[PDB]
């Protein structure tokens, strides 16, 4: 029999690093601004086709919104933010994907920083 | 970036960095706290690692920070989707393919042989029994 | 067998039953019609080589029924290099006096050739494992044939898996693990050369015989197996040798 | 020869690839993955590559639990 070494067990679900959230788009409408993250792929597949993120994780993934003196944050189960703002003054965004329920790798890393 | 006299106007995200490339200090003059600006840099700064095309055959590049994924085709795989399933073909692999004995050459295409009491069908993978009581079969469950 | 369950009639067709003056003494695997592999140890205290019968199509040893045949084992055949009392090449070819009829109930199990045991059934995890042997380590043999369904380990796993004894036989590379190391389930004393059958893609093949272990599952131990790939050339050798006279022969090996 | 050393996981998204050390001098190497109750799938055949690609195994059923190992072959 050959040499070899066993690795530490790995669990897909519960381990794989979550990726860079990109934020889509973001649009007024008088004082509330709509947020949209964009659903990530990954490498899961279906007949042929990717599933997103929010395909696999379902109910377990949430968003969260670090928006600009002190950050304000939102969070939702869904890719999109509904938030308040104020009329005239222009604000910034980045998000972070978030999975509650783990105990380690958690949450992704901040997405790029975008402005009004 | 920086001409002759531009600093004169108020900073702008568009302007200096997403129309230009901006340093450190034109992205502060923006941002104007620390913090927020560290934040944009991050990604900003850490670059295109998508940029060389590391993905061959076909796959697709997914810039992350400091690192990329790639995306493959069905019939590739590897980090950069360098391998073809196709070629893969050998013994080692699932036997490969061979419903019972499988023997490797070299310079050609494996071949897949069967048990005394069998013989290989015309598929050149399976086998069927050539006897009426062949070894290895439970005869009250076939 | 430890934990296992019955065999139902029919679903283990190369099981073999050895009898000694008519007591149960091993189990055998029948690989075509006039050969039986099976453990060597089991004829280290036999002295009258006459009374020694193989039972196929056997079941419940408490009645008869029309599916059993007997035959007399004309030869037994054991490696040179197995020394009594150790447990080193522990495996047996038995040729029968006369072959026996293959039927519904009589079939024999595969020996597969050398490398795809070592490069493909080697790996599939699950194997059975039958026998009329103890249902406990202290206990009584079983009425009925019992099979039970063990994985297999490589051996650097089974010697970090158990728990190290002061007096133990190295594992070699003419054997191999099996079975659960948490006292649950394991072959057992009288279930000795009885196959341990891998299944592959529809068919299945002889890939160990029980051999040893310490103690029928017993907490901290898997039990050992004959590794049978590291003996098919010399089986093949002698299935095809000239019969000789004396019904025990030692074999060169390799 | 050598036993594969440092095993890890480098998994983003459910790309999954198996590392580990060190660069092989006169040995190949073979990776096995398996989940607790399944047969022994080989991939990377006889590699010189110190990674392999496992995604296409681990996302067969991304809650299972794998474990993998590395032979080195002497060559
Ligand atoms: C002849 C067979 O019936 C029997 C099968 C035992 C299977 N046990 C488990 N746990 N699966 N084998 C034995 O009785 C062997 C015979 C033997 C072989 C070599 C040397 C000495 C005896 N006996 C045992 O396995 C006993 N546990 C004794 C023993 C042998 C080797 C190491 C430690 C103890
Ligand atoms: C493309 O770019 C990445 C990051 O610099 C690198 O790792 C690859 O080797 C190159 O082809
Ligand atoms: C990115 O995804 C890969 C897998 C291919 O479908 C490409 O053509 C596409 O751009
Ligand atoms: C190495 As052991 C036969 O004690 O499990
Ligand atoms: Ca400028
Ligand atoms: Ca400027
Ligand atoms: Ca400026
Ligand atoms: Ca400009
Ligand atoms: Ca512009
Ligand atoms: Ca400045
Ligand atoms: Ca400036
Ligand atoms: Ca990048
Ligand atoms: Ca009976
Ligand atoms: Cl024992």
């Amino acid at each position: 029999e050959p040499l070899y070494e066993n690795s530490p067990e790995f669990t897909p679900y519960l381990e794989t690093n979550l990726g860079q959230p990109t934020i889509q788009s973001f649009e007024q409408v008088g004082t509330k601004v709509n947020v949209t993250v964009e659903d990530e792929r990954t490498l899961v597949r279906r007949n042929n086709t990717f599933l997103s993120l929010r395909d696999v994780f379902g109910k377990d993934l949430i968003y969260t919104l670090y928006y600009w003196s002190g950050k304000k944050t939102a969070k939702t189960n869904t890719n999109e933010f509904l938030i308040d703002v104020d009329k005239g003054e222009n604000y910034c965004f980045s998000v972070q994907a978030v999975i509650p329920s783990r105990t380690v790798n958690r949450k992704s890393t901040d997405s790029p920083v975008e402005c009004m | 970036a920086n001409a002759f006299l531009e600093e004169l106007r108020p900073g702008s995200l568009e302007r200096e960095c997403k129309e230009e490339q901006c340093s450190f200090e034109e992205a502060r003059e923006i941002f104007k706290d620390a913090e927020r600006t560290k934040l944009f840099w991050i990604s900003y700064s850490d670059g295109d690692q998508c940029a060389s095309s590391p993905c061959q055959n076909g796959g697709s590049c997914k810039d992350q920070l400091q690192s990329y994924i790639c995306f493959c085709l069905p019939a590739f795989e590897g980090r950069n989707c360098e391998t073809h399933k196709d070629d893969q073909l050998i013994c080692v692999n699932e036997n490969g393919g061979c419903e019972q004995y499988c023997s490797d050459h070299t310079g050609t295409k494996r071949s897949c042989r069967c048990h005394e009491g069998y013989s290989l069908l015309a598929d050149g993978v399976s086998c069927t029994p050539t006897v009426e009581y062949p070894c290895g079969k439970i005869p009250i469950l076939e | 067998i430890v934990g296992g369950k019955v065999c139902p009639k029919g679903e283990c067709p190369w099981q073999v039953l050895l009898l000694v003056n008519g007591a149960q003494l091993c189990g055998g695997t029948l690989i075509n019609t006039i050969w039986v592999v099976s453990a060597a140890h089991c004829f280290d205290k036999i002295k009258n080589w006459r009374n020694l019968i193989a039972v196929l199509g056997e079941h419940d040893l408490s009645e008869h029924d029309g599916d059993e045949q007997s035959r007399r084992v004309a030869q037994v055949i054991i490696p040179s290099t197995y020394v009594p009392g150790t447990t080193n090449h522990d495996i047996a070819l038995l040729r029968l006096h006369q072959p026996v009829v293959l039927t519904d109930h009589v079939v024999p199990l595969c020996l597969p050739e050398r490398t795809f045991s070592e490069r493909t059934l080697a790996f599939v995890r699950f194997s059975l494992v039958s026998g009329w042997g103890q249902l406990l380590d202290r206990g009584a043999t079983a009425l009925e044939l019992m099979v039970l369904n063990v994985p297999r380990l490589m051996t650097q796993d089974c010697l970090q898996q158990s728990r190290k004894v002061g007096d133990s036989p190295n594992i070699t590379e003419y054997m191999f693990c099996a079975g659960y190391s948490d006292g649950s389930k394991d072959s057992c004393k009288g279930d000795s050369g009885g196959p341990h059958a891998t299944h592959y893609r529809g068919t299945w093949y002889l890939t160990g015989i029980v051999s040893w272990g310490q103690g029928c599952a017993t907490v901290g131990h898997f039990g050992v197996y004959t590794r049978v790939s590291q003996y098919i050339e010399w089986l093949q050798k002698l299935m095809r040798s000239e019969p000789r006279p004396g019904v025990l022969l030692r074999a060169p090996f390799p | 020869t050598v036993a594969a050393y440092n095993l890890t996981w480098k998994s983003t998204n459910f790309k999954t690839i198996l590392e580990w050390e060190p660069k092989p001098v006169n040995q190949v190497y073979t990776v096995q993955i398996s989940t607790k109750s399944g047969d022994w799938k080989s991939k990377c055949f006889y590699t010189t590559d110190t990674e392999c690609d496992l995604t296409d195994e681990i996302v067969k059923d991304v809650k299972q639990t794998y474990l993998a190992r590395v032979f080195s072959y002497p060559a």
